[PDB]
């Protein structure tokens, strides 16, 4: 509930299900991938697209059901002077796969002749730094983009949602529901006591 | 594997690592213009060193790339202009001779003072107002009998030199090498041979002869009671009576040139005064009127890294007018803004140019330049030719809907304009045809002087007021020859500057001339503009200019159009004078 309406996001966006029938409904897993990019590759990531980013490093299902959480960081991880503090890799020999981290660092084969990790000839650098700086255009800022994941199993899920509590009224011959229990009557006091697990 | 699969590799690791080193040798530079210091100056030749050891190992490895494997009619054309070799492809002995005349012919033209004075505008402001005989002739005698002399020597060892660098990379002469700019090698069907240029450019220049000789006999019958024993009804005119040292600008002449005085011209500088502009604008009304025509709104950056103040003089500032293209989303502008009339129209040239960068942002570096070096400028001045109409400047902010105007005012403006636009068009077409000659080997190495005094009586109509010799030499002593530029680019820059206009006033729905043609909420004819910006070198210039004008072949018609009604009032009254200009006819 306080996530939707923070008022501090760049780019707030949702894909297969609603944004706001996600608070109360219970999940089982919810993963949180963080990764900085660019700012005009953020068109990139979407449950349908491809580039130099869904398909060599962070990929995506096109079945996604979650949220795309992204918002403005040109006032914090940004210097003038170029950036060197990240890094992405351009090319790859083979393709990822969805939920996936990149461990492999090897050198990227265009040709028929091995490389044996040394960087030459038909051997390009595929670890390629940005360019975050407070000087350039809208598409070369850096946005932490924050990538929800909302996965549902056979486990009894643990995460649901808090639930809008009312005030309590009696004296009267209304409905009311105290966990489970939906009973209509006129709430009186009592004398006795239950048990402190019942 | 595939030739043409590495290919593109090998461009996306070169592009991610020319964006940065370009930067930072345009970032340095950027410092120095605004604070004059002694430190900027070694940030940016430590900076550009990076960038020409960097070039030269590249350019080596694209060699083994055959240029024959590509098929995406795209690669073709970025390989082009990095496998070059620049000057230094001869040998290394002859590699530091090439570019000592570079350096010598700069600095004597630099410091060519005559006892003292300076270059500009020390003798621009003494051939243009003097009025004068035995004081303007003597400035120009002094400059071609000191200043020549000593270019003559490295001016004839210049063509020896530039001819074996173009044949070493696969051309013809130094003028070929000019040819392949505008040479189409992507896309077949709409190419465009280099011996196509040879002609065309001859035909069209003959249907617009006659609207020059209109003009030039206007003028020398105007002058006329100036010089009564010098300037000659059926003669011809000098070299020094141009109102410029070489005979380029002759914007000057119009002040001794009035052909209406009753009519006073348009002036939009009491406008700004009223209307109070904190001299920090301008720009905010140069905004608005790119929207009305549909081109996309500027970024965000601009307004807060490009200096769109003036200092004065109590900073040190170099605020000349031209555009950087820093490059990575990043536009800026160097230009002091002042609250006067010129600046107006220069800030609105400046803009067009800035615009055409940010079309191609999303481009790789390798395509963030023009189609062609006289296509870029071409960006700029259907701008500030648009904004320069008194019709269009009157229904906006500045001016009074109350300054009444005619078929007379529209004189002055198209005759003003006459004498700057085609004003230098028939100097371009002499100077440039004429060092075809010599840089191919038509003209021997003792006739330079001799065949220069005889196109000029043919073309632009020139005659010599002193009989000059051999050891003389004129093209030597220029801005753009001394820093070894390009003249040609200035040519299309004046003809493609009216097709562009008439093709955005036609579907404006307007017809007619172009004196008072109106850009305002025409979203169709501002789509179409952006059809061959964001193209930018993918596509080439012949099929760009189909999109918008709707031939691949330069026309001089929309240029006549334009001076309809100043070739009409030149008719009925050059009847007194001859039209045209007489070829054996000396002042001395």
């Amino acid at each position: 509930s306080v996530l939707y309406n923070s008022a501090s996001f760049s780019t707030f966006k949702c894909y297969g299900v609603s944004p706001t029938k996600l608070n109360d409904l219970c999940f089982t897993n919810v993963y949180a991938d963080s990764f900085v990019i660019r700012g005009d590759e953020v068109r990139q990531i979407a449950p349908g697209q491809t580039g130099k980013i869904a398909d060599y490093n962070y990929k995506l299902p096109d079945d996604f059901t979650g949220c795309v959480i992204a918002w403005n960081s040109n006032n914090l991880d940004s210097k003038v002077g170029g950036n060197y503090n990240y890094l992405y890799r351009l090319f790859r020999k083979s393709n990822l796969k969805p939920f996936e981290r990149d461990i492999s660092t090897e050198i990227y084969q265009a040709g028929s002749t091995p490389c044996n990790g040394v960087e030459g000839f038909n051997c390009y650098f595929p670890l390629q730094s940005y360019g975050f700086q407070p000087t350039n255009g809208v598409g070369y800022q850096p946005y932490r983009v924050v990538v929800l994941s909302f996965e549902l199993l056979h486990a009894p899920a643990t995460v649901c949602g808090p639930k809008k509590s009312t005030n309590l009224v009696k004296n009267k011959c209304v409905n009311f529901n105290f966990n489970g229990l939906t009973g209509t009557g006129v709430l009186t006091e009592s004398n006795k006591k239950f048990l402190p697990f019942q | 594997s595939t030739i043409e699969e590495q290919a593109k590799t090998f461009l996306d690791k070169f592009n991610h690592e020319a964006e940065d080193l370009f930067y930072q040798s345009s970032l340095a530079s950027w410092n120095y213009n605004t604070n004059i210091t002694e430190e900027n100056v070694q940030n940016m030749n430590n900076a550009g060193d990076k960038w020409s050891a960097f070039l030269k190992e590249q350019s080596t490895l694209a060699q083994m790339y055959p240029l024959q494997e590509i098929q995406n009619l795209t690669v073709k054309l970025q390989l082009q202009a990095l496998q070059q070799n620049g000057s230094s492809v001869l040998s290394e002995d002859k590699s530091k001779r090439l570019n000592t005349i570079l350096n010598t012919m700069s600095t004597i033209y630099s410091t060519g003072k005559v006892c003292c004075l300076l270059l500009e505008p020390g003798l621009n402001e003494i051939m243009a107002n003097s009025l004068d005989y035995n004081e303007r002739l003597w400035a120009w005698e002094s400059w071609r009998s000191e200043v020549g002399k000593q270019l003559r020597p490295l001016y004839e060892e210049y063509v020896v030199l530039k001819n074996e660098m173009a044949r070493a990379n696969h051309y013809e002469d130094y003028g070929d090498y000019w040819r392949g700019d505008y040479e189409v090698n992507g896309v077949d069907g709409y190419d465009y041979s280099r011996g196509q240029l040879i002609e065309d450019v001859e035909h069209t220049f003959e249907e617009i002869k006659p609207l020059y000789e209109h003009l030039h006999a206007y003028v020398r019958a105007k002058l006329m009671n100036a010089y009564p024993s010098y300037i000659s009804p059926i003669g011809c005119l000098p070299a020094h009576l141009l109102g410029d040292m070489w005979g380029r600008f002759w914007t000057n002449l119009y002040s001794l040139t009035v052909p209406f005085g009753q009519k006073p011209n348009i002036d939009v500088t009491d406008a700004m005064v009223d209307q109070a502009w904190d001299a920090q604008r301008i720009f905010k009304e140069a905004e608005k009127f790119f929207v009305s025509v549909g081109l996309p709104n500027m970024t965000q950056g601009f307004w807060e890294n490009s200096m769109l103040t003036d200092p004065g003089n109590v900073q040190k500032a170099v605020c000349h007018p031209t555009a950087w293209d820093l490059g990575k989303g990043d536009f800026r502008i160097l230009m002091c803004t002042k609250v006067t009339m010129d600046d107006f129209l220069t800030a609105h040239h400046e803009m067009g140019h800035i615009q055409y960068d940010m079309a191609y942002a999303a481009q790789p570096f390798l395509l963030r330049n023009g189609a062609n070096e006289g296509f870029h400028e071409a960006v700029g001045e259907i701008m500030s030719l648009s904004a320069a109409t008194p019709k269009h400047l009157k229904s906006i902010g500045l001016l009074s809907p109350d300054f009444q105007e005619d078929n007379e005012t529209e004189i002055n403006f198209l005759l003003k304009q006459a004498l700057t636009i085609v004003g230098t068009l028939p100097f371009t077409y002499m100077l440039e045809k004429w060092r075809w000659m010599v840089f191919k080997g038509e003209i021997p190495k003792d006739q330079w002087m001799k065949k220069w005094w005889e196109m000029k009586r043919e073309i632009v109509g020139v005659v010599e007021p002193v009989p000059h010799d051999e050891t003389y030499c004129d093209p030597a002593s220029l801005f753009h020859v001394s820093n070894d530029y390009s003249f040609i680019r200035y040519y299309t820059r004046t003809l493609y500057q009216f097709q562009f206009q008439e093709a955005l006033c036609q579907a404006a729905k307007h017809e007619g001339p172009l004196h008072k043609c109106d850009i305002s909420n025409s979203t169709e004819a501002g789509q179409k503009l952006f059809n061959m910006l964001r193209l930018g070198k993918s596509e080439p210039w012949t099929l760009a200019l189909e999109n918008v004008v709707g031939a691949k072949n330069m026309n001089v018609r929309p240029l006549l159009n334009y001076f309809e009604p100043l070739f009409t009032w030149l008719k009925d009254q050059n009847k007194n004078s001859f039209v045209g200009w007489s070829t054996d006819w000396s002042p001395y």
